[PDB]
RNA sequence: GGUUUCUCUUCAGAUCGCAUAAAUCUUUCGCCUUUUACUAAAGAUUUCCGUGGAGAGGAACAACCCAAUUUUUUGAGGCCUUGC
């Protein structure tokens, strides 16, 4: 229903996120909030047309997200239950 | 009401710098700052994207179309939060 | 006969502003443990047992989120609540930075809460309160919400009284308004602060401010609906204080529906609340249902977190408060600064205030709070015993580190290294330590000082002799005894001349489990045990008539010394350290002169406090024309002091500690340039001198007394009185407990007569009364210890008028002879 | 997740691609940010670029940034003690 | 199959009230301090009796120093309840000893008397509060006049819901009941395994009872404890069935009769 | 894909079945004239009354507040020239 709630459950997962500005972010989710503001650790972030930089922590304003690529393993049917 | 907004209202009567969404840079006295960041200023110096300057007596800029503001350092000394 | 995040755990450990050490405490059975249990349930959906009484404290490290979603690392010491075991609580308190005390709502503040508040405040720790078991005001006492508010306020008031009692500065007073107070029920996983409850209102509803709301809920503030603004009461109508209107009333309503209904109307109430449950969940039994529903409504367990995060300083602040008291140097030039910064660096430092056993083997892992730097597996470390000082190389052993561990409740997480601020188990530094020890950089240059060894709230009093059945097994038993000395903090052992091996404990329960540990685990050997008896101290009630003066073994020196009693307050102050020795003669004399009308000259004449640096006894020199041969006097003075200390440590009557006595020198005869003659002969002489003064004028015995708090129904108060009469007890105060159908009886009782007291009380009341008892007070035994006209029947208990003789003689027969 | 980084030095990325580094002192619902002793960089975020670390650096001072134009934030350095 | 019942609270409260004559009024566990099973086990092993508890065959059956009288101080003499309370302290050579000693906090429970009297009122048996102490103190009280004001809508969590209901008190009392009454659902049990009077003989210290019956109470405890001590799990299991074998074979037929009629038939058959 | 009761097969009792039987063997006691039948505690073992878990099959009952102009549900997307 409110799918941000689903994303809020993904703490401690590792994901790849593609941004609206084309930037690619790979790291481990420490927290998603209600605005889809996403916080990560152990982050390898590749701005479009750069080599990656590694950051111990990164915090993304939710609106700037295009999409999350989730772990293949992820048990969606579990997570979609409320 | 947001903490940064209170600090902005505190800068009313001070000289501040404002950059718009289009990168024009307006420096002068902040007369009034609204809750939505709408800004009334006076005796402005404007520095365009080409580098040229101009002078204006009175301006008012919509909050949404502001990228940021520079405030005095007189304010820095809201440390509670 | 935790892979994914431990990394996460390590990250949290590293930072040192995301970690806090906190302590749960409060009176017996007020629900500290179920709270933690229920917390753990949320966190991981993945002798004590048999008794049901906490005895040994447990260290638990966990990762917890605040109301803003920021994670912290908490180090939690779950102490025991039984008053006999307060020793482990002190261990905990040395290690930690702040303390959480929760008082069961339906019980009120009780004995051990009071003692612990006192103690933690004196240890300069930060104090917060969780009130547990608020469910008992509803489901059990069935108070109106209004009345429950009153009760809660009363609790707060009582704790503030206690706190103010012992803190010079009211920097801290606790009110849920300030964020110092949980209202919880661990059983039903309800736990909230006034603020975090406001979060619930906001998040279900609209924009309304989280903090401005919260600050206006507790305390005789009312809410006018018309105004839409909270007000100091202007509605004469009668509207419940807003804590009731917005919190307790709806809390009652939630609980009432679930217990009361659960079928008829419970589901709709849940829709109003915004709690969806499944059919399975709604078929549950009512207590589990309550817990379920409140878990949905009331969040993870936020309030504890927020309180701790805001009010406990954290380690970063850590050392400077910690460094002052703990460290003998106390800081100044080097190490004290080093400890204070707390950054892993430099020497490394550790403080060991526990020895958690391993059941299987002799060896146990030690536990302590890493003060500065960091420990690594296999690093060689240097042990410092409590005894070791700056230039006492002998006591300082070294060994390596087998494994490092981080302790979740009864789980051992292996790790490679541990940074400053965190607690840690160290394997391999066990054999060379006894009780308190500090860990230092091993065979690396630096120099070190040891942290003051543990001070305890209580005094150990109850004495038990132990002896193995077969003499050939003796060494095994001895080994076992060593192990329990490490296992328990105040547990004190000694071997007294007869070969009798003696254990000193705090009370019956304690000692029972000490014996249990000894026989069952540490040595399989069959062990005889003597009947429990207390220690006695020796004192004087009047100035000596005449003064025996002993010539030295070398017939060269003579010392004329008298003895007389101290006005009570003196000895009590001397020990508390309020009057302590360190201050310059100027300061010391000022204190005594000012407080007790002490003579200026007498003040000047003060030399030492005898047996302990803080000890009841005082040594004073007054012979003015003859005294002013100070140089000679000075030469011998220190040896006299050592004689004094030794003589008061050891006893002329029962070979026990001398208490509350002033020794006063009248005539110093010393051989001109006393030589080695004076140096060596005087100490033995001085001990003689002390005894001679004491015995000649006018000894008595001191028996320890316990303070007793009894909880009991009205019908059985008389029975309590009866019991105490039987045991020579006497009652102090008898009063009903506000808001709850029980009476509290405070009383005293002699230590000897305390054996079996609890159990006889409980038996006569059919398990309605319950008694806690803790050492509190020394007091003179009624008779005259030295009276040969008294004939003692060998087994028959004597009358009070000559208990002193009985005690004296039997104790001497036991060893002194 | 925001309150943790408060008082710290923070590297903030704008929607045009600028880099604002300042002391993170306050935020709000919109992620409007208060940045003390703030400088702006354009060309690079240095990871020890042997040629130079700093080109087109500008001293700004006390900055209020509107959240609309914020993309992301990482920890740049610890809090100054002052 | 008549397993697993699940009722409403109202049903439970009605049943409870019907059952009152057979039911224990003890809400805490403190009554049974040294009258529980652990104490009995200890008592057995040490060959002791707690005044009104069960006695037992003794579990099994040279001069020493501590024992000596001259060195012994006696103020109060070491009674057997102490030996059981703290059996590793006051007792040499303990074996097979369990640890009594737990605090079951005192249960304070108010029986309601009358229907009026809302389920939440201060009963005369409580002790009135009267908070009394020092001055209150001060707190960064944010005086108004500054600014701020709720945007409007939000209100206390449950507003239309009343605090209490006609079933509230009964629902709460279901929380403190002996075992069968505290639950909405359960599993059906055989009538044989429902010993209605177990909690009558487990009573702690009656007095005013003719010697004869006090002995009977003592003997019932002895059976109780022995059963608990003896309780091996089955230890090995087979699910063999008799009537199913008989019934599957043509020589048996099945029907339904009056119990009485069957009884008569059995007596004739036995004759 | 959901819910309910019949049948079979498989597996498990470290505190349980908020209850409590019988039997075998090996010991000390107690009856004592012999053997059974027995006394009453301990230890080692089984049988029985119930019970959980897993799978398969069959049957029955339903059924195919917070995205609308000042921030967080985008006005963004794309192309080319100039400068060492
Ligand atoms: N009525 C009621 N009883 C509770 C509640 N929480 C706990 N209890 C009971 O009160 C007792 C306290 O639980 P514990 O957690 O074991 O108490 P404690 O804090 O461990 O006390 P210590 O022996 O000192 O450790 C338990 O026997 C619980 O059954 C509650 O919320 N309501
Ligand atoms: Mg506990």
């Amino acid at each position: 229903m409110k799918l941000v709630r689903f994303l809020m459950k993904l703490s401690h997962e590792t994901v790849t996120i593609e941004l609206k500005n084309g930037t690619q972010v790979h790291g481990t989710i420490t927290g998603v909030d209600v605005s889809m503001n996403t916080h990560l650790k152990a982050v390898k972030m590749t701005l479009k047309n750069r080599e990656p930089v590694q950051l111990e922590t990164l915090s993304i304003r939710g609106n700037n997200i295009r999409y999350f690529i989730l772990p293949d393993s992820l048990p969606l049917d579990t997570l979609l239950v409320d | 009401i947001g903490v940064p907004i209170k600090v902005l209202h505190e800068a009313e009567g001070h000289i501040v710098t404002c950059e718009t969404n289009t990168g024009e840079v307006y420096r002068g006295k902040l007369i009034e700052a609204e809750d939505n960041m709408n800004c009334q200023m006076s005796n402005i110096t404007v520095t365009y994207r080409d580098g040229r300057v101009a002078q204006l007596e009175q301006v008012y800029i919509r909050g949404s179309k502001i990228r940021f503001l520079i405030l005095p350092d007189m304010l820095k000394n809201m440390l509670k939060s | 006969t935790t892979v994914y995040e431990m990394d996460f755990l390590a990250d949290l450990m590293d930072n040192s502003e995301l970690i806090r050490n906190v302590t749960l405490c409060g009176h017996l059975h007020h629900g500290k443990t179920c709270f933690v249990d229920c917390l753990i349930e949320q966190t991981h959906p993945e002798t004590e047992q048999e008794r049901g009484v906490g005895i040994k404290s447990t260290p638990v490290t966990v990762v917890l989120p605040d109301t803003k979603g920021k994670s912290y690392l908490f180090n939690i010491m779950d102490t025991p609540g039984h008053v006999n075991f307060s020793d482990e609580v002190t261990a905990g308190l040395r290690i930690s930075d702040g303390v959480v005390l929760f008082i069961d709502a339906a019980e009120g503040v009780m004995l051990n809460t009071e003692r612990l508040i006192k103690h933690a405040v004196q240890e300069r720790l930060a104090v917060t309160v969780c009130i547990n078991k608020i469910d008992r005001l509803i489901l059990e006492l069935k108070l109106p919400p209004t009345d429950a508010y009153y009760k809660l306020r009363h609790i707060v008031d009582e704790v503030n009284g206690l706190i103010s009692m012992y803190s010079t500065d009211e920097n801290l007073i606790l009110s849920p308004l300030l964020g110092n107070v949980c209202f919880s029920s661990s059983q039903y996983s309800i736990c909230f602060t006034l603020g975090s409850f406001a979060k619930i209102y906001a998040d279900t509803f609209g924009d309304i401010n989280y903090q401005e709301f919260a600050k206006r809920l507790w305390g005789d503030i009312y809410f006018n609906p018309k105004t839409r603004k909270f007000t100091k009461k202007a509605p004469t109508s009668s509207s419940q204080r807003s804590f009731v209107e917005f919190i307790l009333e709806p809390l009652y309503k939630i609980l009432a529906q679930v217990v009361g209904d659960v079928d008829t109307s419970l589901p709709r109430t849940l829709d109003e609340l915004g709690i969806h449950l499944t059919k399975e969940e709604l078929k549950l039994n009512i207590r589990p249902l309550l817990r379920l529903v409140c878990k949905k409504f009331f969040g993870e367990f936020t309030g504890f977190v927020d309180m701790c995060v805001q009010h406990i300083p954290s380690p970063k602040v850590g050392a400077k408060p910690k460094i002052e008291h703990t460290y003998t140097g106390g800081v100044d030039s080097d190490l004290g600064e080093a400890m204070s910064d707390c950054d892993p660096d430099g020497p490394l430092m550790c403080h060991t205030t526990k020895m958690y056993s391993t059941d299987d083997g002799v060896q146990f892992h030690a536990f302590g709070r890493v003060l500065s730097g960091t420990i690594h597996a296999g690093q060689p470390v240097k042990v410092l015993g409590e005894n070791y000082t700056l230039e006492d190389e002998e006591d300082s052993q070294i060994c390596t580190v087998g494994r490092l561990w981080i302790s979740v409740a009864r789980y051992h997480i292996e790790v490679n290294r541990v940074p400053a601020g965190n607690w840690v188990l160290i394997e391999g530094v066990d054999q060379p330590i006894v009780k308190t020890a500090t860990i230092t950089e091993p065979r690396g240059n630096e120099e070190a000082q040891i942290f003051r060894p543990l001070k305890f709230n209580t005094t150990s009093v109850i004495k038990i002799a132990v002896e193995p059945v077969n003499p050939s097994e003796l060494p095994k038993m001895l080994d076992g005894l060593r192990k329990v000395n490490k296992s328990y903090p105040s547990l004190t052992t000694k071997v007294e001349e007869s070969g009798e091996h003696v254990i000193l404990g705090t009370g019956e329960l304690y000692l029972d489990c000490v014996m249990h540990d000894l026989r069952k685990m540490y040595s399989e050997i069959d062990i005889k045990v003597a009947d429990p008896v207390v220690t006695f101290c020796e004192t004087v009630v009047e100035t000596s008539s005449l003064k025996c003066f002993a010539e030295t073994p070398n017939k060269k020196n003579k010392i004329t010394m008298i003895a007389e009693p101290l006005e009570k307050g003196l000895a009590e102050d001397i020990e508390n350290e309020v009057v302590q020795i360190t201050w310059n003669r100027k300061k010391l004399g000022e204190f005594f002169q000012t407080k007790y009308d002490w003579d200026l000259l007498a003040a000047r004449s003060i030399w030492a406090f005898g047996p302990d640096a803080t000890g009841p006894n005082i040594l004073v020199d007054d012979t003015l024309p003859s005294e002013v041969d100070k140089a000679l006097l000075g030469s011998v003075k220190d040896s006299i002091v050592q004689g004094f200390q030794w003589g008061t440590r050891e006893g002329p009557l029962c070979d026990e500690l001398i208490r509350n006595v002033k020794f006063k020198i009248l005539d110093a005869v010393v051989a001109q340039e006393p030589l080695h003659r004076g140096g060596g002969q005087i100490i033995p002489t001085a001990r003689r001198v002390v005894y001679s003064a004491f015995l000649m004028a006018t000894p008595r015995l001191m028996e320890p007394y316990y303070f007793v708090e009894v909880q009991a129904p009205a019908d059985c108060v008389s029975a309590v009185y009866t019991v105490l009469a039987r045991r020579r007890g006497h009652v102090t105060q008898d009063a009903p407990i506000p808001g709850s159908p029980l009476y509290t009886i405070k009383a005293f009782i002699p230590a000897i007569d305390s054996f079996g007291f609890e159990t006889d009380l409980r038996t006569h009341t059919q398990g309605q009364a319950f008694s806690l008892s803790v050492f509190h007070h020394w007091q003179i035994v009624p008779g005259d210890p030295l009276d040969k006209s008294i004939v003692i029947r060998p087994l028959e208990p004597q009358p009070a008028p000559h208990l002193a003789r009985e005690f004296m003689i039997k104790t001497r027969r036991r060893k002194g002879l | 997740k925001m309150l943790q980084h408060i008082d710290y030095r923070m590297r903030c990325i704008l929607q045009d691609g600028r880099i604002f580094i300042g002391t993170f002192k306050a935020f709000d619902k919109h992620m409007n940010l208060i940045l003390c002793d703030c400088d702006e960089f354009r060309k690079i975020k240095p990871k020890n670029s042997k040629q130079a670390e700093r080109e087109e650096k500008r001293v700004l001072g006390l900055v209020l940034l509107r959240g609309e134009n914020l993309v992301s934030m990482t920890v740049e350095g610890p809090p100054p003690k002052d | 199959t008549y397993q697993r019942w699940q009722f409403t609270l109202p049903m439970m409260s009605t049943l409870y009230r019907l059952a009152n004559q057979l039911l224990t009024d003890l809400v805490d566990d403190n009554y049974f301090y040294l009258f529980d099973l652990k104490a009995f086990f200890t008592s057995k092993a040490l060959n002791m009796a707690i005044p009104g508890g069960p006695k037992f065959e003794p579990l099994v059956r040279d001069w020493n120093e501590f024992n000596d009288i001259n060195k012994i101080i006696i103020r109060q003499p070491i009674r057997t309840e102490y030996k059981i309370a703290f059996p590793y302290l006051y007792n040499n050579l303990p074996h097979h000893v369990h640890l009594t000693w737990y605090h079951t906090p005192n249960v304070v429970f108010i029986k309601t008397e009358d229907p009026d009297l809302p389920a939440f009122y201060f009963d005369p048996l409580i002790n009135p509060i009267s908070h009394r102490h020092s001055v209150k103190s001060q707190e960064p009280l944010p005086d108004d006049d500054e600014e701020f004001e709720l945007p409007e809508f939000v209100e206390p969590f449950l507003k239309d819901t009343p605090l209490y209901t006609d079933n509230t008190a009964n629902g709460i009392a279901l929380l403190w009941a002996p075992r069968p009454f505290n639950l909405r659902s359960g599993r059906t049990r055989r009538a044989l395994d429902i010993p209605l009077v177990k909690n009558w003989y487990r009573e702690h210290c009656p007095a005013g009872q003719p010697v004869k019956v006090r002995v009977s109470y003592q003997k019932l405890l002895k059976y109780y404890v022995l059963n608990a001590l003896k309780h091996r799990p089955p230890k090995a299991q087979k699910k063999r069935y008799l009537f199913r074998s008989f019934k599957a074979t043509k020589f048996f037929q099945s029907t339904k009769l009056d119990w009485v009629e069957v009884g008569l038939q059995v007596c004739r058959q036995g004759y």
